[PDB]
RNA sequence: CAUAUUAUUAUCUUAUUAUUUAUAUAAUAUUUUUUAAUAAAUAUUAUUAAUUUAUAUUUAUUUAUAUCAGAAAUAAUAUGAAUUAAUGCGAAGUUGAA
RNA sequence: UAUGAUGUUGGUUCAGAUUAAGCGCUAAAUAAGGACAUGACACAUGCGAAUCAUACGUUUAUUAUUGAGAUAAUAAAUAUGUGGUGUAAACGUGAGUAAUUUUAUUAGGAAUUAAUGAACUAUAGAAUAAGCUAAAUACUUAAUAUUAUAUAAAAAUAAUUUAUAUAAUAAAAAGGAUAUAUAUAUAUAUAUUUAUCUAUAGUCAAGCCAAUAAUGGUUUAGGUAGUAGGUUUAUUAAGAGUUAAACCUAGCCAACGAUCCAUAAUCGAUAAUGAAAGUUAGAACGAUCACGUUGACUCUGAAAUAUAGUCAAUA
């Protein structure tokens, strides 16, 4: 995180519930308050999944809600990712992997685009 | 005291406005609105 | 009659600051005229530190204007007041006959 | 609820919902949402802004070469010495403020806002010499790198824009960390890293003005002399009696309420209420402004009368 403008996720909710809004903010202001621009919403608690669900193969989904298309747009323009909005972005495919870092093998799903 | 000269520069200047305003309202030719002008 | 706070000013005082005047054997840099100490070579010749000198950058001193804030005067905004005006209520009644 | 009874006018009260709530009595567990509205009254105590050793310096220990030290390699220590970045934000508050710069709205404007980037993006380039610091990426001095003219062209024209050619732009910088390669510990030369400076554009941002609305008292009725307007000058990136100077004109506001006084931070896709128009609050969520004990001024800076600095006031 460095520069005037940054995509950064605003808490939302309540206490002991957290969800997230992916923000593109000045980084002078707070984080609450009200940014540039809402590009999305990151719910990060997983959906639970029944014992039995555990056994057939699926696994708990996190829910993000994103605009692809503006998103690039700010990528573009030097809005710079924080760690957390970069892992996010990173795993969606929009971020490749010069965005990795030494502290973050076998792929069992690869990535895929549906309808 | 430049205070009490532009004081005084202030007043002359007053008072010369609200006689020039005294005057213009005696400025214009006042008509007769009944019987109008004199001859 | 007494206390309090904001506001202003042809008034008094003024921190600091901003411009603005003038003065510096006043400094510092460079430019001259010069004086000492030191080096090299066969009378020196240049070098540093000081002497005078005239351009900048400031310091001290002053001239003027404005200026925080203080008084003094006025006004208001309030707060209290002996003295004092009116009126409201109620107790059972008292007096007139409007 | 009048009335001896009737009809009507007329007030008073009640039924409903709510709260930034308080108090009386009473009270189990859990989840969530809030919590000094009053004295912007005063404050014991502890914390809330540090970080960088890869900027410069210091200080050790071992090894090697040199002979008390000197120089390298490797380990460390050093934020009480010199430096870089950060505190214009966020946090809290609602005193001031009735608009002379405040709030809300507009598919609003120009002066037709700076050779401003503040801190990232994408591109090119450059990174020189001295001095003073003990040394430097600290400071100074110096080197090199849009506007105004004149010619035309047009039209979105009675100006602007375009292109050209000149003038000045002309304004900078900084090295550290590793490796290696030369040669003669000394320099030097490349590469990798992280910095530095300039320029174009992008993004994020700023300054200014307009129109409409923004509480009560006229038992506050006249107010205003920079006052209202014009012309110049200084200042600003930039208009304007905004501030300072000069000279002209006599204007401007006002019973559809000026001026003055009192009170108040303002608002919402927020909260309460109503059938709705509306009315109330401005705690909580969010937006804007102001302030950080009080007043004025100054430096830096793009932006500050800064929670900075100086001066004064209070304690
Ligand atoms: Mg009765
Ligand atoms: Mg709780
Ligand atoms: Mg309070
Ligand atoms: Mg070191
Ligand atoms: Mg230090
Ligand atoms: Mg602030
Ligand atoms: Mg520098
Ligand atoms: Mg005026
Ligand atoms: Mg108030
Ligand atoms: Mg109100
Ligand atoms: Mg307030
Ligand atoms: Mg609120
Ligand atoms: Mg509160
Ligand atoms: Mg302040
Ligand atoms: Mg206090
Ligand atoms: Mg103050």
């Amino acid at each position: 995180t460095c520069g005037l403008v940054r995509i950064r996720l605003a808490r939302f909710g309540r206490k002991n519930s957290p969800v997230y809004n992916i923000v593109v903010a000045n980084s002078r202001k707070a984080r609450d308050a009200k940014p540039i621009e809402v590009l999305g919403t990151y719910v990060p608690v997983p959906s639970p999944v029944t014992k039995r669900e555990l056994k057939r193969g699926v696994v708990p989904i996190k829910d993000v809600k994103l605009d692809f298309d503006r998103t690039k747009y700010w990528i573009g323009v030097g809005a710079q990712p924080s760690e957390t909005v970069t892992k996010l972005l990173r795993k969606a495919g929009i971020l490749n992997d010069a965005w990795a870092t030494s502290k973050n093998r076998k792929v069992v799903f690869e990535r895929m685009e549906t309808l | 005291s430049a205070k009490a000269v532009k004081f005084l520069k202030a007043q002359r200047r007053k008072q010369k406005n609200e006689a020039k305003q005294a005057t213009l309202k005696a400025s214009t030719d006042k008509v007769d609105p009944v019987l109008g002008r004199a001859d």
